[PDB]
DNA sequence: TAATGCTTGTGCCTTTATTAAAGAGGAAAGTTGCGGTGGATTAAAGCACCATCGTGCGGAGAATACGATAAGGCTCTTGCTTCATTTGAAGTTATTGACAGTTGAATCGAGCCGCTCAATTGGTCAATTATGGAGTCAATAAAGG
DNA sequence: CCTTTATTGACTCCATAATTGACCAATTGAGCGGCTCGATTCAACTGTCAATAACTTCAAATGAAGCAAGAGCCTTATCGTATTCTCCGCACGATGGTGCTTTAATCCACCGCAACTTTCCTCTTTAATAAAGGCACAAGCATTA
C-alpha cells in the first residue's frame, strides 16, 4: 500500500483532502486527480508562507515562529498580502509605519 | 447594565490611535470613537447570536463570532 | 472526539524549509486556520466553475482554473506550476 | 526641569504600540460592554471567554484600520491633527 | 431550449400592487436577475447553516435563519414574517 | 391537483423553487416547507420592489417601469439601499446628488 | 456678447448628466480598448457584443462612484476642484 | 492595438466627472483617470478570459463578464 | 557643537511553561472488483462575429480671453500635550454551585425514489398604445446695470 | 429691483417600436406508494460560566502650564472654463464570408459503492530549553545653551 501522497510527492494529506472534498459536497462526482492537485497547491502556499515566516523570525534573532512573524511575513509581501487583505492575524500587531509628514 | 461604553476609557482609545500611526488627536474623537465601535460590535453579536440562536444553544462560542467575522469580510486566523 | 488538523503536515513542510526553526501554538493554529479558508476557497470556486458548465464533476482542470481565478500574480504561476507537476507525478505512477 | 517638546512622546509611543502585539483595550470593561450590547437581542446570554476575547481583537483590528484610514484623511487636509470629519470621510469612503 | 425565468411571476405580483402600471423588458430582465441573486445568497446561506450544524436537510428554520441573516432589518423582520404566514398555510391545508 | 403554490397562497412557482435548490445540492435532503418559505420571502422582496418602482415611475407621469424608476427605487429606500448597495443596475443611471459647497 | 461665468455650465452639466441613463464613453474607442487590454492575456479573441456592453456599464459606474468618492475627498481639503492626489487617497481607502 | 487608452476622451471623461457631480476637474486627471480605468479593465477582462477559457470557448459572453464582475463584488444586473 | 537627562537597546541569571518527544488505539485511507454514467471525439447546421464600404454630421480638438480659485504668507489664540498626584478599579487566585452543552438510544415522522401524466409555461407571430422625435411656446434663472 | 437673454419644461402632432395578447407543444410538477434515515425527546454526565471574596498596585482622572497647530484673512498669478471655428471619425445601414458554437450520436474510460485490511494520526503523559521577568548597563537621541 504506497499512500496516494507519496505516490504524488507531497507532504500533504491526498487522502484526507479527499475526504474533505467528498464530504463537502463541492459537486456530484470528484476527479482522480483533483486532491492531489488541491494538496499541492495547499502544500505550495503553506510552504511559501512558511519560508517568508521563518525569514522573518531568523531577521529578529528568534527560533520559533510566533503571530507577530507571520502577520510580518503577510504584510511584506505584495502576493501575499493581496490574497490576505481582508484577513485579521490573532496576536499580530501591525506593520510599523509612521508617515512622513508627522516625522520632525 | 448600562454606561459600560465608558469603560473603553480616553486612554484605551488614545493607545489605538498611537497603534494606528496617529500623532495628534482631537478632543470630540473620544466619543465618536466610541459611537463606530458601538456600531460596529452591533453589526457582529446580532450574526453571532443569530448563529447561536440556529443550534438552540444559549452560549455564545468563538465559532459563532469568527463566522459573523466572516459574514462581513472581516475573516479572523488564530481562532478557527 | 479526534479533531482534524493539518497541525502535522505543516510541521513536515516547515522541516523541509527551516530544519532549525520550530513553530508555537498559536502560530500553528494560525497557519492551520490559513490552510483551512484557502481550502475552503478554492473549492468553493472550484465548484462554481463546475455549475457554471453544466458539468457534475470537479477535475483538475477546475482545481486549476480555480487556482488561477483565486491566487494573484506570481503565486498562481507558481501554484499552477507545483499542481500540474504533483497530478503528473501521481498519475506516472 | 527636562520636558519633552509636544509630539516627541507621542512619536516615541507610535514605535512603541506598534511594535507590541498585546490588547490595548481593558478586558473587563469590554466584556462589560459585550454583554450589554448583547443583552438588547437575547436576554439570559451566556458568554464563551474565548469568543469576548475574539470579538475583543476584531474590535481592536477594526479601530486600528479606521484610524489609519483617518491619519490618511487628516494628512490630506494638510493637518496632522485627526478629527471626527476624517473618522466620518474614511467611514463614508470605506462603504460604511 | 426554453428559457425559464420569473417573468411570468413578477408580472402576477405587479399587477397585484399596481393594477395600471406594467413594465419593460430591460425592467424585467433586472428584475428576473434581481430575484435569481437573492435567491442564490438565501439559498448559500441556508447550505453554510445546515452545514455548521452537522444537519443533513435545510428545513423552513435554515431558511429564516438565512433570512435574518441576509436581508436588514425591517426587511428581515416583514420577510420572517410573510414566510412563516406561507408556511402555516401551507402546513394547514 | 392543487399547486403548491396555490396551497401556500402565493404567486411565485414554489415547485420551480424545489426543483431549483433541489439541483443546486445545497443539502443532501431538502424540507418541506423550505420551498415555501423561499418563495414567500422571493414574492415579499418582489413586491416591494415593485411598489418602489410603480410609486417613482407614478410620480414621473409614466405608466411603464423602466430600469431607471427601478435604481430610484432602490437607492431612495435605506432598506433596499443596504440590500443592493454593490449592485450596478444597468441603464440606471445615479441618484442626482449634488453637494451643498458646489451650489452658488 | 453673453457670458456665463465659471462653474454655471459646469453645475448645468452636472444636472443634466446625473438625470440621464446613457452611456458617456463612445462606444467604438472603447471597445477597441477592451480588445487592446484582452490581447495580452489570450490572442486571437472574438468579444460577443453585450459582453463589451456590460463591461462599459461597469467600467461607467466604477468611474462614477470613484468621481464621487473623488469629489468627498476634494471637498474634505477645503477645495472644489478634484486633482489626482483626491483620486489616489480614494482609491488607498476603498483598498485598492 | 496600440494607443486605444487615448480613445477615453477628455470629454467622456468630464462627462463622467459630471455625473458624478463634479464641478471642477483639474489638468492632469485625464491622465490618471484613464490609468485608473485601465487597472479596473484588466482585473476584470482578465478573469472573464478565465471563464472563457475554462468553457473551452474562443468568444467572450456577457456572462463571462458578469461572473468576472460579481468575484470582484461589482454586480451588475440587466445582463444576465 | 556640546553637556546632560533619558529612554531604549543590549548582555546575563532564573525559571517556567510552552513546545519537543513518545505510546495505544481506533478511525480512516488504500485495495479490489463491477458496472453505469459521464467525458472525449467527430460531423453538421447555422449563426454570429469580423471586415468591408459609404456618408454625413455631431462631437472632438485647438485657440482665446479671463476670472476666480488654489496656494503661500502672517497672525493668534485656543486646544491638546507633557508631567505630577491621588485614587479606584482591573487583574489574579482560589472556591462554589448550578446551568447548559454533549453524548447515547428509541422511535415515529418525514423526505428520497420511480413512474405516470396532464396541467402550466415558453417559443412564435400579430398588434395596438405608451413613448420617442420634432416643433413651438411659457416659465425660470443667470448676468450686467 | 429691472431687463434682456439663454435654457429647460410642458404641450401637442406624428411615427414607431415595444409590450400585450393569443396559440401549440413540451416538459415538468403533482400524486401515490414503499422505505430507510434523521431529528425529537429523554436522560445522565460533565464541562464551564457566572458569582463570590480578597488584595494589590498600576493605570486612569484631574489639573497646571506651555506651546504650536489649526483657522481666518489677504494677496497673487495661473489655469481650468465658456465660447467659437474647424475638422474628423463614430455611427448607422447593407453586405460577404467564415469560423466556431451548439446538438446529437458513439465509444470508452473512469469513478462511485461496498467490504476488508492495515497503518498512521490523534489524546494523554512526560520532559527540556527559548524566552519572558528581572537586574545591570551602554548608547543614540532630544533639549536647552
Amino acid at each position: 500500500s504506497v499512500s496516494k501522497s507519496m505516490k504524488a510527492g507531497l507532504q500533504f494529506p491526498v487522502g484526507r483532502i479527499t475526504r474533505f472534498l467528498k464530504k463537502g459536497r463541492y459537486a456530484q462526482r470528484l476527479g482522480g486527480g483533483a486532491p492531489v492537485y488541491m494538496a499541492a497547491v495547499l502544500e505550495y502556499l503553506a510552504a511559501e508562507v512558511l519560508e517568508l515566516a521563518g525569514n522573518a523570525a531568523r531577521d529578529n534573532k528568534k527560533s520559533r515562529i510566533i503571530p507577530r512573524h507571520l502577520l510580518l511575513a503577510i504584510r511584506n509581501d505584495e502576493e501575499l498580502g493581496k490574497l490576505l487583505s481582508g484577513v485579521t492575524i490573532a496576536h499580530g500587531g501591525v506593520l510599523p509605519n509612521i508617515n512622513s509628514v508627522l516625522l520632525p | 447594565l448600562r454606561d459600560n461604553i465608558q469603560g473603553i476609557t480616553k486612554p484605551a482609545i488614545r493607545r489605538l490611535a498611537r497603534r494606528g500611526g496617529v500623532k495628534r488627536i482631537s478632543g470630540l474623537i473620544y466619543e465618536e470613537t466610541r459611537g463606530v465601535l458601538k456600531i460596529f460590535l452591533e453589526n457582529v453579536i446580532r450574526d453571532a447570536v443569530t448563529y447561536t440562536e440556529h443550534a438552540r444553544r444559549k452560549t455564545v462560542t468563538a465559532m459563532d463570532v469568527v463566522y459573523a467575522l466572516k459574514r462581513q469580510g472581516r475573516t479572523l486566523y488564530g481562532f478557527g | 472526539k479526534n479533531v482534524e488538523t493539518y497541525k502535522i503536515y505543516i510541521f513536515k513542510v516547515l522541516k523541509q524549509v527551516h530544519p532549525d526553526i520550530g513553530i508555537s501554538s498559536k502560530a500553528m493554529g494560525i497557519m492551520n486556520s490559513f490552510i483551512n479558508d484557502i481550502f475552503e476557497k478554492l473549492a468553493q470556486e472550484s465548484s462554481k466553475l463546475a455549475r457554471y458548465n453544466k458539468k457534475p464533476t470537479i477535475t483538475s482542470r477546475e482545481i486549476q482554473t480555480a487556482v488561477r481565478l483565486v491566487l494573484p500574480g506570481e503565486l498562481a504561476k507558481h501554484a499552477v506550476s507545483e499542481g500540474t507537476k504533483a497530478v503528473t507525478k501521481f498519475t506516472s505512477s | 526641569p527636562h520636558r519633552y517638546r509636544p509630539g516627541t512622546v507621542a512619536l516615541r509611543e507610535i514605535r512603541k504600540y506598534q511594535k507590541s502585539t498585546e490588547l490595548l483595550i481593558r478586558k473587563l470593561p469590554f466584556q462589560r460592554l459585550v454583554r450589554e450590547i448583547a443583552q438588547d437581542f437575547k436576554t439570559d446570554l451566556r458568554f464563551q471567554s474565548h469568543a469576548v476575547l475574539a470579538l475583543q481583537e476584531a474590535a481592536e483590528a477594526y479601530l486600528v484600520g479606521l484610524f489609519e484610514d483617518t491619519n490618511l484623511c487628516a494628512i490630506h487636509a494638510k493637518r496632522v491633527t485627526i478629527m471626527p470629519k476624517d473618522i466620518q470621510l474614511a467611514r463614508r469612503i470605506r462603504g460604511e
